[PDB]
RNA sequence: UAAAUUAUGGUCAAUUGUUAGUAUUCAUAUUAAUUUUUUUAAAUGUUUUAUCAUUUUAUAAAGGUUUAUUUUUGAAAGAUUUUUUGUAUAAAAUUUUAGGAAUAGUUAAUAAUAAUUUAUAAUUUUGAUUAGAUUGUUUUGUUAAUGCUAUUAGAUGGGUGUGGAAAAAUAAAAAAAAUAAUUAAUAUAUAUCAAUAAUAAAUUAAAUUAAUCUAUUAGUCAGAAAUG
């Protein structure tokens, strides 16, 4: 929750959609969205997850953090 | 996590009409041997 | 964490209790200090003259 | 002489006692294990001294409890023991009332 | 103390029960014996007995 | 002065019934070994 | 006395003003509107405390019923009641002795109390204001005159001390033989 | 405001001819109390000696 | 106080002279204590100028060991006290099924002991006027100690816990049942050491000393 | 109660019983030897309202404070305000302060 | 003022005290008695009472003298009025015997520590099983949709 | 806007406003349907004056509800016409059969809500026909000639100045009040004998007459009349304290 | 109201019968710390900052608090706190001026314990009597300079050793052997 | 309630996040406490 | 180193999580929230005065502060026939940050002094100065409870030094020097950061004035419930 920076939901900006492989015993090809957002004049990069779905191209993303998933290092998920 | 990602609330039989529909419905043909003298309660 | 919600909807049975609906005695203030209006005066005879003045 | 202590079966109304509106039929309220209920005036026929008072300086534990917690975390069907409530049907069938 | 949103001193002394309109619980024709115990008589904490 | 009413105590467990002694435990109820001198 | 005045909120003079018996009350929904009657100064800061002198009471503008008394067959008692709690004795000390200005809504109330005479602005619209003339005013005083020996008393015991130590029962404070 | 300033005095004949009686009585009681606690200090001074 | 107003009526009308008696009958006896099988000699009262203090004791009972004081070293330590060490002497002895304990001797240590003994948690105690120690004889029942638990009010000395009379009235009130079971020793302002029961029967509260039951 | 009485609590009562004699047998044993104070007599005959009513006629309320109308404060402005004290409500005022309520 | 006073004195209902206008009941700043407020410990006004140890002291109802005061010197007025038990009282009263002993503290105490059990002298009445919504011979009337509990 | 949400005030008669979701729902689902034992008209014997006070055309035309379609306890908000006075309201047969709730103006035909019939305060025709001529023509004057002089009945009348319709209490007109109510003005006769704008004039006549007679207007003349006319014989005066 | 339960709430305007009107402020908010520096680059020298501060005074925690019940209130009755202060006069080198070092009371409610604390004051002494160490009584007045609101109101013990040390000529008190704590290994040889 | 305690309350570990928790440890702990309990008559007699 | 009671005196302390060998405030609960729902707000033109003037009307923009913010009758209340007095700036207690050290118009006395008077001066590890976050001391939340965790908004220099007090460049909802007005609390769609609504959420109806609103999502291995 470091990058949620305390608010309940944080808005960010799509950049890349790369695929990372979950942690064993699990198996998958999990969708890790390398996003960014400017906040408090420094700009930041947020490697996040995607459990939602996408219909229109929208680099508007509502990252709310979640539990742990079979991926090591992704504390943020989509709304 | 979020319950409504990839799909919203499944609206499935939001009125669930099977608990409603009564093609067999007692009518003026209630039995005077099994219904009350009012023919309203069995 | 409280991602669920409240734990009971505490509600109260409305029931009318027979003392509040019991008959109040009234007397409209126009039975103590009667209300009447001044027929118009020469400086302000009309209700357009009035607003022109005010 | 006992007081007329509050939050009885009779004192309380429905939405407090149970968690649905329940008719106040003066005839045959089976859920209060009651058979009939002639309702003469509250304090008319009893002798006067018996009108001891109204005690309610305790918890209405049926209805609201201190430090409410889901009795059994699992399965999710459990609240505090103050959430007694029957089952809500799907779409509500409203008959025509004669 | 006074005329901020959170007035205290008008409750500091004792005022009888105002039942002039529906302040939410049909206060004006609904007479509220049990509503007062459970509801508006202050309490020792949420749910504790009416103090 | 004890505003704990004795008349509103105990938490209801549904149907689970728990015993209560009117005065004294049913063990200590009877005293034959001492009214009838049946003792070492 | 300020370079750029505060426009809706100027009073007459000065930064801490004279004491005034105001009857404020927060504007929210009418059902939730009852009046904090209280002594205080004219020129306040934005809230009702920094020149609050002495909480004086609370008024219910909403007329309530006799749900504290039984159902009388008495009309004036069955009528709705309008209730207020004063601080009668600190009002007397402020108003009477420290001379705080009595505003007009609070006065409209205390008039109904019986402390103060019914105000200037309880105007019976239905009767005209008076017509003064010296001939009739002096002709009356001529007609009915009251004496110096009945007026000086009341002046004294109505604006000055009034516990008349009854000359007879001042005997109880003039000691007896062991020191007399 | 002849009656309104006739009162602003009467409530100095009433608030003072009452503070008179009541400070008289407060001193008649705080004097019993003042004197009694003073006596106890003297007594505990004795027992200390 | 009502059992004396009509027991002190024996005043003659004359304020008569008080009778002289034997050289000494008003002197307090000493409490008996066998000199040969013993913990310490019950030291006499005449030697009342031989008695030193708990902190600085005299030279008496050379035959016997001496308890030491309990004074810590740093900031980081809790500061024990005779009331702490007496409670844990007694706790360890009732845990070892001993009989006599040689327990520190301060005014409120034997204060706690005299009221515990009044409350029956102890078969007896004895002040040998030993400037440092005194002996508490423990009572047992069915194999287990009568002092079920005994706690200090404070595991520290630097923290005195004055008990409000209402605090001490909400112990004898277990959910509506008046309960003088667990006895709490508190030392009032009058330099008396009393249980909470006589402390709240006179509505004074005192320093918290021990809880016991 | 969970008071624990010392082994010989009853000595005071026991000597008072061993010595107290009675003018005759019936004062020795009568059913009101328990009842010592008015609290004892009311807690006994409280159930018995026929006895209580006569015995303790004070709890029976008879008297009260009359409803006493005041004379009213006179106003100098005469009938140009002789309505001004008159509404369709009653107006109840309760004084407060540091001292009252 | 004069014509109003004339009519006011003509009013009989007047000439009564309006205790709102007539006196300032307690003009000082502080109450005439401790009123439910806290105490040194915070024992809020309900958890306490007045007169205990927190009060102002009550002082010795005598004088505290040195050496030759009441130690066999003589006697104060508290020495002739006190009476020995044998000789009668001055004035006769018909004191009860029972209250006499009670007042003295010698009455055989009958407290409520001695009170045995209050037995059910009379069997009350047999408590026949009053039917509930969990005594329905048929699991139909006790559905989830009708019965949420027996009563 | 915003203040649409504000609930309409409820007084000391109004029971349940039914102004929110759950405030109407559990009462919404009561799908009433008229059966022959529901039908009010079956029950004329008991409720004759409930049958005879129905604005039937006003009902059907505006509502789609028939005199036959009316329950004896119909919760529907229909219009009626008072058979005693003749005013029109919108009242449900339920609150009129359960409670005897009716016309907001025949609410007060009886002098005091509390003691309604005990009033031996005399009638209108057998007492004061000079009101019988000014009251608006209703053909119900045959019954209103028994309304008490003390009745708060907001009766409508013919004025004499503007000829129009002015509605005032029968008591506020007649003047007399039943012993022990809130009494009305000393001049309420002279300030409701006319129209709310044409009741001004008959007043200042005697008011300026005295400004002329005396060169001075001071309301104290009625007072001084009462002292120069009514000597108090023996009004008990209290023992002074001074 | 506070004593009411969430769903039993209706009206956040009034409190019907009684109780405590107060704004349920939202303490539960995850206040954060936005790292605007690097663990080796801080614009402070002594106390670096790397996590949220708890802010307030009479609000920090451990909840230190004012306690008047100390040596001073045991010895002197006071009109207003701090008036009278007793200490080892330490430091008088400013001509006619004394530095009196006397303690107050800092009570810790949570622990149920105290610690009284030190403070070098300014204290005027016209005529230069006191020497470092005289246990003195100090009272407050009207101010005497920027920093001295006190004056030497007595002596409770004069350092007679010191006064004679001056009379003989030496320093009434030898000066501390070492300075304040430093960070540099000062290599004093010979 | 299987013992019949009408007025009692047991608390374990101070909170159900405090380990160790397990159905085993819960039953064992409460029964151990009910064993450690001393009667009031036994308390009294123990104090004579 | 004595028991005692004229019998409950002085007013409620009480802890409700399905865990997974064991050690340990530490995922899932409930409470208060936030995420979340338009039933509290709102307008412009301050107003008098003898007149190009003058009388009246003094702490919300930020401004970054932890040894910190403190002050009166002389204005006004405020009453007479005149000259009428001694009550004020000061303080005192509490002050943050992992790894901690030097700081500076300086300290005291003189002084109605010394831009160059006198001096062994003062702040600091009892944590100073710099820099960092931060509104400062009856308002909450949880808890049986010491706690832990909250409360806003208001004072950001002086420079013609006016005024009683600089707080003074627009941001009430105080009647503001003639009773204007209170038959009034209503306020249109405008806003700030306050302010918890799903107010009988489902059969018997609203002694109303008939006013707003058509009312919904969860899971379904553990553990309520599953198959195509
Ligand atoms: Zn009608
Ligand atoms: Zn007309």
């Amino acid at each position: 929750m470091w990058f949620l920076y305390g608010c309940c939901l944080r808005f960010v900006l799509f950049v890349l959609c790369y695929y990372m492989s979950p942690r064993l015993p699990s198996s998958g090809n999990r969708r890790v969205l390398y996003a960014v957002f400017y906040l408090y004049i420094f700009v930041w990069c947020v490697r996040c997850f995607f459990c939602g779905i996408f219909i229109l191209s929208f680099a508007l993303f509502i990252i709310e953090g979640g539990g742990f998933i079979d991926l090591p290092g992704i504390k943020y998920y989509t709304r | 996590r979020y319950p409504f990602n990839k799909r919203g609330p499944r609206e499935r039989k939001s009125w669930k009409h099977h608990v409603l529909t009564d093609p067999p419905k007692p009518i003026q043909w209630r039995d005077p041997k099994v219904w009350t003298k009012d023919l309203t309660t069995m | 964490d409280q991602t669920c919600g409240p734990h009971k909807s505490y509600k109260y049975t409305y029931m009318p209790d027979p003392r509040k609906l019991a008959p109040i005695e009234t007397t409209t203030r126009s039975e103590i200090l009667p209300l009447v209006i001044r027929p118009p005066t020469s400086y302000v005879p009309n209700h357009e003259t009035f607003l022109e003045k005010v | 002489w006992a007081p007329n202590m509050e939050w009885g079966i009779e004192n309380t109304p429905s939405q407090e006692q149970y968690q649905e509106h329940v008719p106040d039929t003066p005839d045959a309220d089976f859920r209060k294990q009651r058979r009939i209920q002639s309702r003469p005036v509250k304090w008319f026929y009893e002798s006067h001294y018996t009108r001891t008072g109204n005690f309610a300086g305790f918890q209405p534990l049926r209805f609201m409890q201190r430090r409410t917690e889901r009795e059994v975390r699992w399965p999710d069907v459990i609240n505090a023991a103050v959430q007694i409530q029957k089952r809500k049907p799907d779409a509500y069938i409203f008959k025509a009332i004669p | 103390k006074v005329d901020h949103f959170h007035a205290n001193n008008q409750y500091q002394h004792a005022w009888p029960l105002l039942s002039h309109d529906d302040l939410g619980n049909s206060d004006q024709s609904n007479n509220t014996r049990n509503i007062m115990y459970s509801m508006y008589l202050p309490k020792r904490n949420k749910g504790t007995a009416p103090w | 002065k004890n505003l704990n009413s004795w008349y509103a105590k105990g938490t209801m467990r549904g149907g689970v019934p728990r015993i209560y002694y009117a005065w004294m435990r049913p063990g200590s109820f009877t005293r034959r070994r001492f009214e009838k001198m049946r003792n070492p | 006395a300020r370079a750029i005045i505060k426009r809706r909120t100027p009073q007459l003079w000065g930064a801490p003003g004279a004491p005034i018996i105001r009857m404020r009350g927060h504007h929210v929904v009418w059902k939730f509107q009852s009046y904090d009657l209280f002594v205080e100064h004219t020129h306040k800061r934005r809230n009702s405390d920094a020149r609050l002198l002495h909480y004086l009471g609370k008024h219910c503008p909403h007329p309530q019923k006799s749900l504290w008394s039984p159902d009388t067959p008495v009309a004036q008692d069955r009528h709705l009641f309008m209730l207020t709690t004063v601080d009668v004795d600190a009002f007397k000390y402020w108003f009477g002795v420290k001379r705080c200005r009595l505003s007009m809504r609070p006065w409209a109330l205390l008039a109904k109390a019986g402390l103060l005479p019914p105000s200037l602005r309880q105007n019976s619209k239905i009767m005209p204001k008076p017509i003064f003339d010296k001939e009739q005013l002096m002709r009356y005083y001529l007609a009915n005159r009251k004496e110096e020996a009945t007026i000086e008393r009341e002046d004294y015991l109505n604006y000055k001390n009034s516990l008349v130590k009854s000359e007879e029962e001042r005997a109880a404070e003039r000691p007896v033989a062991p020191y007399l | 405001e002849a009656q309104f300033e006739h009162l602003r005095k009467v409530y100095k004949r009433q608030w003072l001819e009452s503070f008179r009686v009541n400070a008289d009585e407060y001193i008649y009681k705080y004097n019993i109390t003042k004197a009694a606690q003073l006596a106890q200090w003297e007594y505990e001074m004795q027992a200390q000696e | 106080t009502r059992l004396e107003r009509n027991k002190a009526n024996g005043g003659e009308a004359l304020p008569q002279r008080r009778l002289v008696d034997l050289p000494g009958v008003e002197r307090r006896r000493d409490l008996p204590a066998d000199p040969i099988t013993r913990l310490f000699f019950q030291h006499k009262g005449d030697h009342a100028l031989y008695y030193g203090t708990y902190d600085n004791p005299s030279l008496q009972d050379e035959d016997r060991i001496q308890i030491e004081k309990r004074e810590p070293r740093y900031w980081t330590y809790n500061v024990f006290t005779p009331v702490y060490d007496f409670c844990h002497r007694i706790r360890e002895a009732t845990e070892q099924r001993k009989r006599f304990v040689i327990v520190p001797s301060t005014v409120e240590t034997r204060g706690c002991a005299r009221v515990m003994l009044g409350h029956g948690l102890v078969a007896g105690f004895r002040d040998f006027h030993n400037d440092r120690a005194f002996a508490v004889e423990l009572k047992y029942f069915q194999g287990d100690s009568t002092i079920n638990v005994i706690e200090p009010c404070a595991y520290d000395g630097k923290t005195e816990f004055e008990w409000s009379p209402k605090m001490m009235r909400r112990l004898m009130n277990t959910h509506g049942i008046h309960n003088r079971l667990v006895v709490y020793i508190c030392r009032t302002a009058d330099n008396r050491v009393i249980d909470h029961i006589q402390a709240v029967k006179e509505n004074v509260g005192g320093r918290g000393l021990i809880m016991v039951h | 109660k969970i008071t624990f009485y010392s082994d010989r609590f009853l000595f005071r009562d026991l000597v008072n019983r061993r010595e107290a004699s009675y003018a005759n047998v019936w004062e020795m044993d009568d059913p009101y030897r328990f009842l010592q104070t008015e609290q004892d007599y009311e807690d006994y005959w409280g159930d018995n309202y026929d006895v209580y009513r006569r015995m303790f006629p004070e709890m029976i309320g008879k008297s009260g404070e009359p409803v006493q109308q005041y004379g009213q404060m006179p106003v100098w402005t005469g009938p140009h305000r002789q309505h001004a004290n008159k509404s369709q409500h009653n107006w109840m005022f309760a004084e407060i302060g540091v001292n009252v309520g | 003022r004069d014509v109003e006073e004339k009519r006011h004195s003509r009013d009989v209902v007047n000439e009564l005290p309006n205790p709102w206008t007539d006196y300032v009941s307690h003009a000082l700043p502080f109450p005439d008695r401790d009123a439910g407020y806290p105490d040194e410990y915070g024992d809020i006004g309900q958890w306490r009472a007045p007169g205990g140890p927190g009060s102002p002291v009550k002082g010795p109802g005598y004088y505290a003298p040195p050496m030759e005061g009441e130690h066999q010197r003589g006697y104060t007025a508290e020495w002739r009025d006190l009476k020995n038990p044998m000789r009668p009282p001055e004035f006769p009263t018909p004191w009860e015997r029972k209250y006499k002993q009670y007042a003295r503290g010698q009455h055989p105490s009958y407290d409520m520590v001695y009170a045995g059990p209050m037995p059910e002298i009379f069997p009350n009445r047999y408590d026949f099983r009053k039917p509930t919504r969990w005594d329905f011979h048929d699991i139909e009337k006790q559905g989830k949709y009708k019965t949420s509990g027996p009563y | 806007s915003r203040w649409s949400s504000v609930w309409p005030n409820m007084h000391y008669g109004a029971m349940y406003l039914s102004y929110s979701i759950g405030r109407k729902l559990p009462m919404k689902g009561v799908n009433w349907v008229t059966r022959e034992s529901n039908r009010l008209t079956n029950f004329s014997n008991r409720y004759q004056a409930v049958i005879n006070d129905i604005d039937v055309k006003k009902t059907e035309e505006e509502l789609g509800i028939t005199l036959q379609d009316i329950r004896w306890n119909d919760h529907r908000r229909i219009y009626w016409k008072c058979s005693f006075c003749g005013s029109s309201y919108r009242k449900s047969v339920s609150v009129r059969t359960k409670f005897h709730a009716g016309c907001n103006f025949c609410k007060g035909r009886y002098p005091s809500e509390v003691l309604r019939e005990q009033h031996q305060s005399l009638s209108l025709a057998a007492s004061a026909p000079e009101l019988i001529k000014q009251l608006k023509e209703t053909d119900k004057k045959d019954n209103l000639g028994s309304l008490a002089l003390t009745s708060k009945f907001r009766a409508e009348w013919k004025c004499q100045s503007c000829g129009g319709s002015y509605r005032a209490s029968v008591r506020s007109r007649t003047g007399m009040v039943e012993n022990g109510q809130c009494p009305l003005h000393p001049n309420i006769v002279d300030w409701s004998a006319y129209c709310p704008s044409c009741s001004w004039r008959p007043n200042m006549e005697a008011i300026a007459e005295e400004v002329q007679r005396t060169g001075q207007f001071l309301g104290l003349e009625a007072e001084s009349r009462k002292i120069a006319s009514a000597p108090p014989a023996r009004i008990p005066r209290r023992k002074k304290l001074v | 109201p506070w004593w009411n339960f969430q769903t039993e709430h209706r009206q956040r305007c009034v409190m019907m019968y009684g109780g405590s009107r107060a704004k349920n402020t939202h303490n539960a908010n995850h206040r954060v710390f936005i790292k605007k520096y690097k663990r080796n680059a801080f614009p402070n020298r002594t106390r670096h900052h790397w996590a949220v501060s708890m802010t307030g005074v009479l609000g920090q925690r451990p909840r230190r608090m004012p306690w008047p019940y100390d040596l001073t209130s045991l010895i002197f009755n006071q009109p207003r706190q701090g008036s009278d202060k007793i200490g080892y006069v330490v430091g008088t080198s400013m001509l006619k001026t004394a530095v009196v070092a006397a303690n107050h009371m800092v009570y810790y409610p949570k622990f149920n314990q105290r610690v009284s604390r030190t403070s070098r004051f300014f204290a005027h002494d016209e005529d230069l009597a006191c020497v470092e160490g005289d246990l003195v009584h100090i009272k407050q007045c009207r101010k005497i300079s920027k920093y001295k609101h006190y004056y030497v109101f007595s002596i409770l013990e004069p350092n007679i050793e010191g006064r004679e040390r001056l009379k003989l000529g030496l320093k009434a008190v030898p000066p501390p052997l070492f300075g304040y704590p430093v960070s540099r290994r000062i290599v004093k040889l010979n | 309630c299987a013992f019949g305690f009408q007025h009692a309350g047991c608390r374990i570990n101070l909170k159900a996040t405090n380990n160790p928790k397990s159905p085993t440890h819960t039953v064992e702990g409460v029964f151990e406490a009910v064993k450690a309990l001393r009667s009031v008559s036994e308390i009294a007699a123990s104090r004579g």
